């Protein structure tokens, strides 16, 4: 009752924005994201953000802290060297803001 | 054909997904509509594959295309 | 464009098991960065396996094929 | 050495015959595993602020493999694999002097 | 290096015993003398069946000689898959003055793919003047079935063409049909010799056993 | 056969729900859901057409053999 | 085989990284790390050998096993 009323609105929000991103990438590589494709990619993003939420709290707990710092999301970028080098300059951009 | 109708509930839940994306200002209204959709589930599932049906239907479609090719081949060769 | 502040301000806070644990705005925008690039890399990996099959459309089956690696390294 | 003992463990962990040139590839696989474990441990400890690495820095890396969960805690996995004297030193027993 | 081609090669390699790896593999000529030293034949079975299949992965193996490997396998294992014996018979007239190997390989494949359009017919003209045909059957609706082929040993100018009695499908009246059209004969007749020993059928039909 | 009755049963449900509708935007959402159900019924009709095409192939698997 | 090496594990830890202070029983815990690593590798090699339907583990199965196990076992 709270489960439905919550997850409905969260996946609706994320799917709205990833539909915007699908129109955003569809022009980069001149492809078309089918309705089942966008639905699957949004739900994959959601079930992986599940592990993101499981991740970041224990990442703070590891260093004996409650809040999420930029190092906690730095180890999030640690998962791959490619998004390591990506999120490094995006974090420098965030610090620019 | 049960898992077929849960995959039905999955895809018109993707339709739910898109309408909720465009209709985020109707949260209670679409929650009522969601209860009525579970009602649709309980209503037609009781009375009475799809992805596999679609893929094998297409596969058999080009198989029968190859088949009418074999038919024009065999019929014309038998005719000559 | 991308994930919005109002989007990740609620989506990430949905799953948190403690009510007093939050995400800061500077960190929230980095959640924006990584969740945007999450769709981006999921999409390019799907497009790449489609190119491996030389297809114009990406379906559910190849996504399920990459999940054992998609959730694995990404 | 340690990798040679580990492929000996592979013989009774795979429970099915192997080849020598394949276990020499498991040699480089174990070295390649450690080339990630030693610099994943360094960063997990560096975020923890400790130049040393302590056990709890390693249960987190366990969670990163995901083979430790809420159902299977860190103290559970030591039970199933390490021997008795090799497990006494990690998990605290109770003698009013818990290790 | 294809579908049902690399796998078919793998499935026909382990069939042969450990002794006759070199003897069979020298015949189909995919492995030139340089490639034979790369694979060590004496260690194990699954090692050789994996490195040998790799040597045709780099050679880009095709079904045309993948069936040929099965042909040389059968030439050293002709004492299985009990052979039928067909007997051709021309009418009154002169002999077949033009039994070209090229023309016979063409006139058999043409008639066999005229109706059985999806087959991999692979001839290997043996040194005893006996064209060793192998036909992987399968209707137009299906791919050619290389799991159970029907080897046909048509002795080149002889009326007699031994046939591996594998399934005796609706193709056995077309197997004789294309055999009697490619070779310029008129009638196909299974003489009702059905023996598993091909080198023994050859002596019996040609009366070469006591001569 | 049964698909004709199923389409009518699905269509009656849209009207039954629209009898209990509350707002105009909810009516539009219901119309979109009805279009989605029509697409699902079209998928079911495509499955029936696939059964018919498989029957044709079975006839085509015998005509070619004949 | 019921064994666990103290010395070689610490030597490997020192060789790969000259700056660390693996604690009194942290060697034990990295040995458990590799225990579970090799367990995962063995079971998923059984899995992908069943995928190839090969009765004996080979190079191609474990090569695909590396890119999965050492990637998820990575932090």
């Amino acid at each position: 009752q709270q489960r439905f009323s919550y997850q409905q609105r969260l996946k609706a929000a994320v799917h709205y924005t990833v539909g915007c991103l699908c129109e955003e990438v569809a022009l980069d590589k001149e492809m078309q994201f089918s309705k089942q494709t966008i639905a699957a990619i949004s739900e994959l993003t959601f079930r992986q953000c599940e592990n993101f939420a499981k991740d970041l709290e224990m990442f703070a707990r590891h260093a004996k802290r409650t809040t999420i710092n930029t190092e906690d999301v730095k180890l999030l970028a640690r998962r791959s060297n490619s998004l390591l080098k990506y999120i490094t300059d995006k974090s420098e951009e965030i610090a620019q803001i | 054909s049960k898992s077929t109708r849960d995959h039905l509930q999955t895809m018109m839940e993707s339709v739910i997904m898109t309408i909720l994306s465009n209709s985020i200002k109707e949260k209670e209204e679409i929650q009522y509509h969601l209860n009525f959709l579970k009602k649709r589930l309980l209503q037609q599932c009781e009375t009475l594959k799809m992805e596999d049906l679609t893929n094998v239907s297409s596969l058999l479609n080009m198989e029968r295309a190859r088949d009418k090719a074999n038919e024009e081949g065999l019929a014309l060769l038998q005719e000559e | 464009s991308g994930f919005r502040k109002e989007l990740v301000s609620r989506l990430l806070h949905l799953h948190f098991k403690d009510d007093k644990t939050k995400v800061s705005g500077d960190a929230l925008q980095l959640m924006v960065e990584l969740l945007k690039v999450f769709v981006v890399e999921a999409a390019v990996r799907g497009v790449r396996q489609a190119q491996a099959e030389d297809a114009l459309r990406v379906d559910v089956d190849q996504l399920e094929k990459v999940l054992p690696q998609l959730l694995l390294d990404f | 050495a340690g990798l040679s003992h580990y492929v000996k463990l592979f013989s009774f962990y795979a429970k099915m015959p192997m080849e020598r040139k394949a276990l020499e590839m498991v040699e480089k696989c174990l070295d390649k595993y450690f080339q990630h474990l030693c610099d994943d441990l360094e960063v997990f400890a560096a975020h923890a602020g400790r130049k040393t690495v302590k056990p709890e820095d390693l249960e987190l890396l366990m969670r990163r493999q995901g083979l430790v969960t809420d159902q299977v805690s860190l103290h559970v996995l030591v039970e199933r694999h390490l021997p008795l004297e090799y497990r006494q030193l990690l998990i605290p027993c109770a003698y009013s002097g818990n290790s | 290096m294809d579908e049902t081609v690399a796998e078919f090669i793998k499935r026909t390699i382990l069939k042969i015993p450990m002794n006759e790896l070199t003897t069979i593999l020298k015949a189909w000529d995919f492995l030139s003398e340089n490639q034979l030293q790369t694979v060590n034949f004496r260690q194990r079975k699954e090692s050789v069946v994996q490195h040998l299949i790799h040597l045709c992965e780099e050679k880009r193996a095709s079904i045309s000689d993948a069936a040929l490997l099965d042909i040389i396998y059968m030439q050293f294992h002709q004492h299985q898959k009990v052979w039928d014996v067909f007997q051709m018979s021309k009418g009154p007239g002169e002999d077949v003055d033009l039994f070209d190997m090229k023309q016979f390989k063409n006139s058999f494949k043409k008639i066999l793919q005229r109706a059985l359009k999806n087959v991999t017919v692979s001839f290997r003209e043996t040194e005893e003047n006996a064209v060793w045909i192998r036909i992987a059957w399968g209707t137009q609706y299906t791919k050619p079935n290389q799991y159970k082929p029907t080897y046909v040993v048509y002795y080149s100018q002889t009326p007699y063409a031994f046939t591996s009695s594998s399934m005796l499908r609706r193709n056995t009246p077309l197997l004789g049909q294309a055999l009697t059209i490619a070779s310029k004969h008129h009638q196909i007749v299974k003489m009702d010799l059905r023996s598993r020993y091909l080198d023994s059928l050859k002596a019996i039909v040609f009366k070469q056993y006591n001569q | 056969k049964e698909l004709n009755i199923v389409l009518p049963e699905f269509e009656k449900t849209h009207l039954e729900h629209q009898q209990r509708i509350e707002s105009k935007v909810c009516k539009a959402a219901i119309a979109t859901f009805y279009v989605n159900v029509k697409e699902q019924f079209i998928k079911m009709l495509k499955e029936s057409q696939m059964l018919t095409n498989l029957k044709r192939k079975n006839a085509k698997m015998i005509s070619d053999i004949e | 085989k019921r064994k666990a090496p103290r010395g070689f594990l610490k030597r490997v830890f020192k060789r790969k990284k000259p700056q660390l202070r693996l604690e009194k029983s942290g060697d034990l815990l990295v040995h458990l790390n590799c225990l579970l690593f090799v367990h995962r590798l063995a079971e998923e090699s059984r899995t992908n050998a069943c995928a190839s339907k090969c009765r004996v583990i080979n190079k191609e199965h474990v090569l695909a096993a590396a890119k999965v196990i050492l990637k998820k076992s990575r932090g």
